[PDB]
RNA sequence: CUCCU
RNA sequence: AAGCUUGAGUCUCGUAGAGGGGGGUAGAAUUCCAGGUGUAGCGGUGAAAUGCGUAGAGAUCUGGAGGAAUACCGGUGGCGAAGGCGGCCCCCUGGACGAAGACUGACGCUCAGGUGCGAAAGCGUGGGGAGCAAACAGGAUUAGAUACCCUGGUAGUCCACGCCGUAAACGAUGUCGACUUGGAGGUUGUGCCCUUGAGGCGUGGCUUCCGGAGCUAACGCGUUAAGUCGACCGCCUGGGGAG
């Protein structure tokens, strides 16, 4: 199907919760005959400029293989929550591996 | 026939493009240019100061042969790059097999470190390596006998910009630029390096490794405007440059070459500059305040009309000394900033 | 009725430094000789500083 | 055959595209004549030399290059032949009728100089006149022994003396020429694919047209 | 811009990079949208840049000097 | 000059920062391709990708934040 | 203002 | 009437791209509002004044609102039939290009009338309005100054839906096709070989400059022709009156 490569921040002192948000995601994706092909989380590190009064914010890649719909169900809920400050969605074609 | 087919790549099989093959016969000289044939297009206009060996005077006479070098072909009218880096091969030949041989053994003479390493010197060619290089120890060769004779043993060289540290004393003991531009940085890491064009603007002396420095024309010597950097350095030449800054972005390592005769100029400030030393010196221009005495290496305006004699005012330099002649005058102030000695007149015997 | 005033050579300098600040970032308007050359550049590029230095 | 001099072939990339009969690209971006089609140009040029020397005419021999500038006065003062080479005035041929008492001051003017007036003047009066001499000198030389309009032009490179190729093509004077690379063959009649640049190479065609005219006077 | 080194330091690093790229953007941005003639003085510029580079290049024959 | 994503086999991925800081200069710009010579192709590709990287601030826009 | 062949 | 594959078109892989429509979002800056510190000027010009400021301005810091445009990358670079299209992301979608094959079999070119698209200004309806800015006011300048310059400032610039249908809408060059010496570049694919090294030799497309013959009244054009030809269309017949 189509492919992305999501990137979302997340708030620094709700972060104990990105366990959480992670597991209802992929299982969000996992319900509609979706794969997935990366969960790098690159934890709490620095910002380059302040968010919102705010530095140093814990970034979640996921890069999904999962419809449109779905991906698009996906980010209405990255909108409406107060903890994902700045979600990313990205291109297609052929979902890759370790980055960093 | 196909003789000549035969012919023609006989004779690309009896050459090859670097100067590898010694086959120019110097064919006619004159100072002050040699010129070869080396089978190719036309005869070189070689300098004579690619040929004669390490204290001035020719070396080859009709009929001797040194290949050149190639590669580029035609700017005009004629046919080479000049056979002395030819030469380079050789000596990197040599220092390979030292490599080679697991060790290589001449003669290394290190007296000091322009940029952190001993320079050494090779037959004609002198060059510079990184600090540790000099000795194998903690001996330092400053309380060795000045040039002293050794070999050199290598320490270390830096592969692609051409850098070689060799071994002083001690017979018993035995993208790709741009990343990592951090080794010749730190303030003023002196380097040798050749120069390649001079864009009455500039010089353009780059050597390490697949890089540009300018020396622009501010500073090269010690006058800053009238200068012509044609003039008063080279075509094509080995020098004293260091870098003076070196910036990440934009790639414009902006080297210098007053790190020089500014020292002979502080010099001046100092060892005639220690207290009021007499000095004789020959006036250039007489500027209705002064007179202008320029002996002595560069040191510039001198004299005011206040002393002149024992009177202050009325005196008009011209009436009382002369045109271009060497006078008494002493210091009186040598002004470390803002380059102004101030010698005088008036400390003579008449009152 | 005598003799030029300081030979071209710090002339060549005042007529760079005055094409300098006017304007003129050719720098293709000078001598063709090196020694008047060189110092019609000189007085451009310290004509260039002093036209920072003001409006 | 590349018989003593290497004359192989030329320039790199701007080719005159009138010369694709010479050309083989080399791996150096650079061109080779053909040198198995240079030596029957070159021997239809000889037979063309015999046979006007043979007449008893005059060959004016222009090469400047700054490389071939002594071998055309060595190279042709050899035979009993007349050379230009180290500047083509504009209009030595057709306009020798002012050309001619230029001639005229520089043979009248050694004639008062070896022996009349020399030093009766001023001494900068025999810096001037002697001045005028070796002004003259070094660009009527070869020519001021003529006295007439040439039979033959044997230019060096059409490239470098093209407006005396021109110059006698105004007028009927065969003219041939070594070529170039770049050089242009169209008002050359006896073409010779070659090099222009080599001392080897102006050394051996210039030679080689020597010994046909010398040779060629029976 | 940013400079804040040891004791030597302070002025000519900061007017080099601080007098270029701030003396460019902000006497270009200060006044004219133009809309029209950042095409024309490109234009006129490139042009300016190929003509000076194939002027010197074949003015590199001789000046009888 | 050379262009070190055509020494690779590369297609610039937008999060090696430690590639995209070298063609950052320190005031947050992005260097020209005159400077640094890359191709064409992985300038746009290094644009966007410095973009992106801006977007997720992992890069800054400028140096006064 | 100083980054060319 | 029956074919044939070179013209034309289709399919399998990719490739680059400010091509278009819709939605969303980011940072810098400008303006305003509230608050703090602080006080005598600010602003502007060729000089000035009108203007703003002791009712606390200009500056500096914190917060908020709203609108518009997307620095650097930016490239005589890219895409589009033309007009034109520059942050970043998503959705829907057009075209071009190339390699290797397969397929259809002349299905092609141009096109009066017609239909469609068509910068900016403008007009209608409804919103929105930061900055800029016709009209307008004021200050200057000037002999005068319904102007250039300055201080302000409303339509408009922006969005949604309709209209208008013109531009130095320009390459001042209709479209399509064939042929005819070169060079230097840009961009975008691709093939072979020692990718063994940013390497070498070819191959297609689009594009920039310089020049050859040839052409032109000259200027200049010059394989992307204004060269040699072919098909079809539009248009011209002294200047003004008069588009």
């Amino acid at each position: 199907m189509r492919h992305y490569e999501i990137v979302f921040m997340v708030h620094p002192d709700q972060s104990e919760q990105v366990p959480g948000m992670i597991e209802r995601y992929t299982a969000a994706i996992t319900g509609a005959e979706g794969k997935i092909h990366r969960l790098e989380d690159w934890g709490r590190r620095q910002l380059a400029y302040p968010i919102n009064k705010l530095h140093k914010a814990h970034y979640v890649l996921m890069n999904v293989e999962a419809p449109q719909e779905v991906i698009d169900e996906l980010e209405t809920t990255f909108r409406f929550n107060d903890a994902v400050i700045r979600s990313m969605v990205m291109r297609t074609k052929h979902a890759v591996t370790e980055a960093s | 026939e196909s003789f000549a087919q035969l012919f023609e790549e006989s004779l690309k099989e009896i050459e090859t493009r670097p100067g590898s093959i010694v086959r120019g016969v110097v064919v006619a000289i004159d100072k002050d240019v040699v010129l070869v044939d080396a089978g190719l297009k036309s005869e070189s206009a070689i300098p004579a100061e690619q040929f004669k060996n390490a204290q001035g005077e020719l070396e080859i006479q009709v009929g001797d042969e040194v290949d050149v070098a190639l590669d580029a072909v035609e700017d005009g009218f004629g046919e080479t790059l000049l056979s002395r880096e030819k030469a380079k091969r050789h000596e990197a030949w040599i220092t390979l097999e030292k490599a080679y041989e697991d060790a290589e053994t001449v003669t290394g003479v290190i007296n000091g470190k322009v940029k952190g390493g001993f320079t050494v010197e090779l037959n004609g060619i002198r060059a510079f390596l990184p600090g540790s290089l000099v000795d194998v120890r903690p001996v330092r060769d400053t309380l060795h006998l000045e040039g002293k004779e050794l070999e050199f043993k290598v320490i270390k060289l830096d592969q692609k910009r051409n850098n070689v540290v060799v071994s002083r004393r001690a017979v018993i003991e035995s993208e790709d630029p741009w990343v990592a531009i951090a080794k010749r940085y730190p303030e003023g890491t002196k380097l040798t390096g050749r120069v390649t064009n001079l864009t009455d603007y500039g010089c353009f002396v780059e050597i390490e490794e697949g890089v540009e420095g300018l020396v622009h024309v501010s500073e090269m010597d010690w006058t800053n405007k009238n200068i012509h950097p044609s003039k008063v350095v080279n075509v094509g030449d080995v020098v004293e440059v260091m870098v003076l800054d070196i910036d990440e972005e934009r790639r414009r390592i902006s080297l210098g070459l007053k790190q020089c005769k500014a020292n002979p100029w502080q010099q001046f400030a100092e060892t005639h500059n220690k207290g009021d030393r007499v000095e004789g010196k020959i006036k250039s221009i007489t500027d209705f305040g002064i007179f202008i005495g320029l002996d002595g290496g560069i040191d510039g305006l001198v004299h005011l009309s206040d002393i002149s004699w024992n009177v202050a005012g009325e005196e008009a330099v011209r009436e009382y000394k002369k045109g271009d002649e060497i006078a008494a005058v002493v210091l009186q102030v040598d002004a470390e900033r803002e380059r102004i000695s101030l010698g005088v007149k008036q400390l003579a015997e008449d009152p | 009725m005598k003799r030029q005033k300081r030979d071209r050579l710090e002339r060549a300098h005042q007529r760079g430094y005055q094409a300098g600040i006017a304007g003129r970032s050719k720098e293709m308007c000078p001598y063709q000789t090196l020694n008047q050359r060189s110092q019609w550049l000189g007085g451009w590029r310290e004509a260039m500083a002093d036209r920072v230095v003001m409006a | 055959m590349l018989k003593a001099g290497v004359h192989f072939g030329h320039q790199t990339r701007y080719w005159n595209p009138k010369m694709k009969p010479f050309i083989f690209g080399a791996r150096n971006k650079v061109h080779i004549i053909n040198l198995e089609k240079t030596v029957p140009m070159f021997n239809e040029a000889l037979a063309e030399l015999n046979k006007i020397a043979s007449r008893k005419g005059k060959i004016l021999f222009v090469g400047t290059k700054r490389a071939a500038s002594e071998a055309v006065k060595d190279a042709a003062l050899s035979c009993d032949q007349f050379f230009v080479n180290h500047r083509w005035l504009g209009g030595m041929l057709t306009n020798w009728k002012t050309v001619r008492q230029s001639i005229k001051r520089l043979k009248d003017l050694e004639t008062q100089s070896q022996d009349g007036t020399f030093d009766k003047l001023t001494k900068k009066e025999a810096l001037m006149r002697t001045r005028e001499l070796e002004k003259l000198e070094n660009s009527l030389g070869g020519i001021k022994d003529m006295g007439g309009l040439p039979d033959a032009l044997f230019v060096i490179d059409a490239d470098h003396e093209h407006i005396a190729i021109k110059e006698a093509n105004n007028l009927g004077i065969p003219v041939f020429a070594i070529v170039d690379t770049n050089s242009d063959p169209d008002g050359v009649d006896f073409v010779i694919p070659g090099n222009d640049d080599a001392i080897r190479a102006v050394t051996l065609y210039l030679g080689a047209v020597a010994a046909t005219v010398r040779e060629g006077r029976s | 811009i940013k400079v804040r080194e040891n004791e030597p330091f302070d002025v000519a690093l900061r007017r080099f990079k601080r007098s270029c790229e701030k003396a460019g953007v902000l006497a270009e941005v200060r006044r004219r949208e133009f809309y029209e003639k950042p095409t024309t003085e490109r234009k006129r510029a490139k042009a300016s840049a190929v003509k000076r580079h194939a002027k010197k290049l074949a003015r590199e024959n001789a000046r009888r000097t | 000059f050379c262009r070190f994503t055509a020494e690779g086999v590369q297609e610039i991925d937008y999060k090696d920062i430690a590639t995209l800081k070298n063609y950052i200069t320190e005031s947050g710009k992005i260097v020209p391709s005159r400077i640094t010579g890359t191709r064409a192709k992985y300038q746009r590709q290094l644009a966007r990708a410095i973009k992106r990287a801006r977007y997720l601030s992992l890069l800054p826009y400028t140096d006064r934040h």
